[PDB]
């Protein structure tokens, strides 16, 4: 199981939180982000909402690593399209990273799907039949 | 449904997804008087980035603000989560409109070469009372003139009268470039657009790095590749309007060394420009056709996209 009705997901259009909000809406939007190449915009986001809420100053340390290389460091395998000045922001900041680390990059992130890629899944035909 | 395949390819912000817009705008979906509606909320998003962009480079280039209240409204602007934003505030509007007719933003605006900045932020703060009307409709030309970075592969698929042309939009910067890869099979043409008034920038992906030798050098690799030999390819120098405006003080020059033309000259700068990239070219039996193009401009285009339909037909047609 694991299906939803077709007002719960016409709900998805109200913005692009009624949509992460859900479980399954949040699974197709991903699947639409792999047809058109972009899928780590999506990846990087949720991987900054786990590591925004990073607990011990190890983890805090190491994830704050993993996150830059995945997708920071130039000719990353899932290299996100962003500045150079908040590529290097970043670059500086990992020694000690902090909760904050990302979260300008985060917020850019989003508005980069927000803006574009949301608003395509939503005149997409697998949504619309969704709506039916 | 006798279906030809497009490529859009060029360097960030050269104008590709504009080019699509224009493409339903003449032979599409249309913006619609609602349609319209959707892309408020980014414009006044471009409005805080671009201002938020200047402010930086106040401290960038330790330009001082005039006014010194000026600082706490730029203060309040540094502070603006822009996606958050879906009203135009009083206050937000207070606090741009005097930033923006301060003489020390004036000064930094001037030396926008300098810096990233959107080519739209001139337009947009020039009618901030028409934009920050709470009844407000964009235009269709305000939505032409909204930036929204491209990131990955999008097909745009659009029926002319006899043809289905099947246009692919992609990220013009270079993380993205790995990705085009995904949409080389088939190809019947590139259409390869480059900024003309990119001669004196730098590159947003590096420090340091003249935006024009990245194209010549973009242009070249693509152009190169095999599996293009047979496609024809169309390049589109873009931004010819903000060429006019910027050849009147930075001076080709300084950056080309080359140019034995004039300055001050649009047309005697762009078809050196154009020679430039012909010669890039090393196979002598493919031909190269070209255009100079305003993207922001529709009446332009239809005698541009009505033209290279002919042009695209001829050759992989008859
Ligand atoms: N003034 C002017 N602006 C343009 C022109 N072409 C594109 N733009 C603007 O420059 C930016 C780049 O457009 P875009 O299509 O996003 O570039 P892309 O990233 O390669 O798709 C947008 O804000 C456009 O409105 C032009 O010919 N003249
Ligand atoms: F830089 Al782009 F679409 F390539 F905004
Ligand atoms: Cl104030
Ligand atoms: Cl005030
Ligand atoms: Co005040
Ligand atoms: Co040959």
């Amino acid at each position: 199981f694991g299906s939803p009705s077709p007002e719960e997901a016409q709900l998805w259009s109200e913005a692009f939180d009624e949509l992460l909000a859900s479980k399954y809406g949040l699974a197709a939007f991903r699947a639409f982000l792999k047809s058109e190449f972009c899928e780590e915009n999506i990846e990087f986001w949720l991987a900054c909402e786990d590591f925004k809420k990073t607990k011990s100053p190890q983890k805090l340390s190491s994830k704050a690593r993993k996150i830059y290389t995945d997708f920071i460091e130039k000719e990353a395998p899932k290299e996100i399209n962003i500045d150079f000045q908040t590529k290097t922001l970043i670059a500086q900041n990992i020694q000690e990273a902090t909760s904050g680390c990302f979260t300008t990059a985060q917020k850019r992130v989003y508005s980069l799907m927000e803006n574009n890629s949301y608003p395509r899944f939503l005149e997409s035909e697998f949504y619309q039949d969704l709506c039916k | 449904r006798r279906e030809l395949k497009l490529l859009l390819l060029g360097t960030g912000e050269s104008g590709k997804s504009t080019f699509i817009k224009q493409m339903r705008i003449i032979h599409g979906s249309g913006y619609s008087d609602e349609d319209k509606r959707g892309f408020t909320k980014l414009v006044y998003q471009n409005i805080f980035t671009a201002m938020q962009a200047m402010i930086r480079a106040m401290d960038t280039l330790k330009i001082p603000y005039k006014y010194e209240h000026n600082k706490a409204h730029a203060q309040l602007v540094r502070e603006v989560d822009v996606e958050k934003v879906s009203a135009f505030d009083v206050p937000d509007y207070a606090a741009i409109k005097s930033l923006w007719n301060d003489p020390g933003i004036q000064e930094c605006y001037d030396r926008r070469r300098e810096y990233q900045l959107s080519d739209s932020t001139k337009y947009y703060l020039n009618d901030l009372d028409r934009v920050a009307d709470p009844s407000y409709l964009p235009t269709q030309q305000d939505v032409l003139r909204v930036c929204v970075p491209t990131t990955g592969i999008i097909e745009y698929p659009f029926d002319l009268q006899s043809v289905i042309f099947r246009m692919v939009d992609v990220g013009g910067q270079r993380s993205e470039r790995r990705k085009w890869i995904h949409c080389f099979e088939n190809v019947t043409s590139i259409m390869f657009l480059v900024a003309l008034s990119e001669y004196d920038q730098v590159l947003v992906e590096s420090d340091n790095e003249n935006r024009m030798e990245e194209s010549k050098a973009l242009f070249r690799t693509i152009i190169t590749y095999p599996w293009f030999q047979n496609s024809s390819v169309i390049l589109f120098l873009n931004k010819k309007d903000l060429l006019e405006e910027k050849i009147m003080y930075s001076h080709l020059v300084d950056y080309f060394p080359e140019y034995d033309g004039p300055q001050r000259d649009a047309q005697a700068a762009r078809e050196f420009i154009l020679k430039m990239f012909v010669d890039l070219n090393p196979d002598s039996d493919k031909i190269i056709y070209s255009h100079f193009t305003c993207a922001t401009d529709t009446e332009n285009i239809r005698f541009v996209f009505a033209a290279v339909k002919d042009t695209i037909l001829q050759l992989n047609l008859k």
